[PDB]
């Protein structure tokens, strides 16, 4: 038995504002009882849709829910940046209860280059014997970025983690982190501290650098 | 529609673990517990519901029995136990209300259980101060930098919640010690740095640790 639900596709990309569709294959009748979820990055899961077509009271008129034969489908007319989230649909037939694979929604929009800063480490944190030297990449599309590092004009290797965040729930683009780590030692040893970034929209490389000597700021 | 579930937890191999899940209203009425689990970035799984009304329980057969489903009337509160412990049981699980009106009415927040040898530990939450160099246009940049924590996860707010714009929370990372770290920065006006407070709220609840860390210029 168990009831098996084929959803597709696992991946779905679009322009802000297009409609999209998600279909839900069921290898049982289900009578209807099918339902749609959404969990968004922070893991937040709410109803979207039950009964197959009935939208939940607090859900805006832009998701609609369908059926055709063993095909069930959910439909979002309008995409918005706040709907970037995974998408899953569940039928309530009969137990065990299963659910389908999963939908990524990606969202596509206009170029953006994004604004590069640095941070050089605290002092509190060098007290603690370490220096974290941040780089942070804000609000860009596409997700595309190169960083390098240079201290002191040598180029760095192996000394960094990058970590991104999921597209914004508000304008959709990306953020990137670029830490590099140092023992406080080796931080002390050396002067300036440079992030290098090569992005889609900037025309060229872009690069953002301290003396720590300056501090942080101009001193 | 806000279903409450206990906080994240450390567990050690070969132990176990209770959970809870209660309706942030008294509610009342015959309604049915319906448990999920979900492993960091895979889908979705069913794991068995707890009928209240007459103590009825069904489990998926993947769990091996290891799942146990219970509820108190009187609380309105439904429990989740998972025995003998192991790397397959950290995950994130979620309990949902149903019968009542609907089908999958409500959710809950979803509780992050991690199975693990190593200690808890307590983030040190360090400044990203604003400067000329996280400066551009009348929008300066700053955060909070949440090092060394074990296990996830991690909460952080801006000043109370009051700024929310702008937040951007780095998904954690897992350095070489095998300790946790991630940043979460903000974009602010520049000319409010002189009036304004800025303060990253850090909870981390599997250590019972709170930090709140004023950001100065």
């Amino acid at each position: 038995l168990d009831i098996q639900m084929t959803q597709s596709p696992s991946s779905l990309s679009a322009s802000l504002g297009e409609r999209v569709s998600l279909t839900c294959r069921a290898s049982q009748e289900i009578s209807g009882y099918l339902y749609w979820l959404q969990q968004k990055p922070d893991g937040t899961i709410k109803r979207l849709i039950y009964a197959g077509s009935t939208l939940d009271s607090g859900v805006p008129k832009r998701f609609s829910g369908s059926r055709s034969g063993s095909d069930y489908s959910l439909t979002i007319s309008s995409l918005e940046s706040e709907d970037f989230a995974d998408y899953y649909c569940l039928q309530y037939a009969s137990y065990p209860r299963t659910f389908g694979g999963g939908t990524k929604v990606e969202i596509k929009r206009t170029v953006a280059a994004p604004s590069v800063f640095i941070f050089p480490p605290s002092d509190e944190q060098l007290k603690s014997g370490t220096a974290s030297v941040v780089c942070l990449l804000n609000n860009f599309y596409p997700r595309e970025a190169k960083v390098q590092w240079k201290v002191d004009n040598a180029l760095q290797s192996g000394n960094s983690q990058e970590s991104v965040t999921e597209q914004d729930s508000k304008d959709s683009t990306y953020s990137l982190s670029s830490t590099l780590t140092l023992s406080k030692a080796d931080y002390e040893k050396h002067k300036v501290y440079a992030c290098e970034v090569t992005h889609q929209g900037l025309s060229s490389p872009v690069t953002k650098s301290f003396n720590r000597g300056e501090c942080g700021a101009g001193a | 529609v806000q279903l409450q579930q206990s906080g994240p937890v450390l567990v050690k191999p070969g132990g176990s673990v209770k959970m809870s899940c209660k309706a942030s209203e008294y509610t009342l009425t015959s309604y049915l517990f319906q448990w999920v689990k979900q492993k960091s970035g895979q889908g979705l799984e069913w794991i068995g519901y707890i009928y209240p009304y007459n103590g009825g329980t069904r489990y998926n057969e993947k769990f091996r029995g290891k799942a146990t489903l219970t509820s108190d009337k009187s609380s309105n509160t439904a429990y989740l136990e998972l025995s003998s412990l192991t790397s397959e049981d950290s995950a994130v699980y979620y309990c949902a209300r149903s019968s009542m009106s609907d089908p999958g009415a409500n959710w809950g927040p979803g509780t992050l259980v991690t199975v693990s040898s190593a200690s808890t530990k307590g983030p040190s939450v360090f400044p990203l101060a604003p400067s000329s160099k996280s400066t551009s246009g009348g929008t300066a940049a700053l955060g909070c930098l949440v090092k060394d924590y074990f296990p996830e996860p991690v909460t952080v707010s801006w000043n109370s919640g009051a700024l929310t714009s702008g937040v951007h929370t780095f998904p954690a990372v897992l350095q070489s010690s095998g300790l946790y770290s991630l940043s979460s920065v903000v974009t602010v006006p520049s000319s409010s740095l002189g009036t304004q407070t800025y303060i990253c709220n850090v909870n981390h609840k599997p250590s019972n640790t709170k930090v709140d860390k004023k950001v100065e210029p």
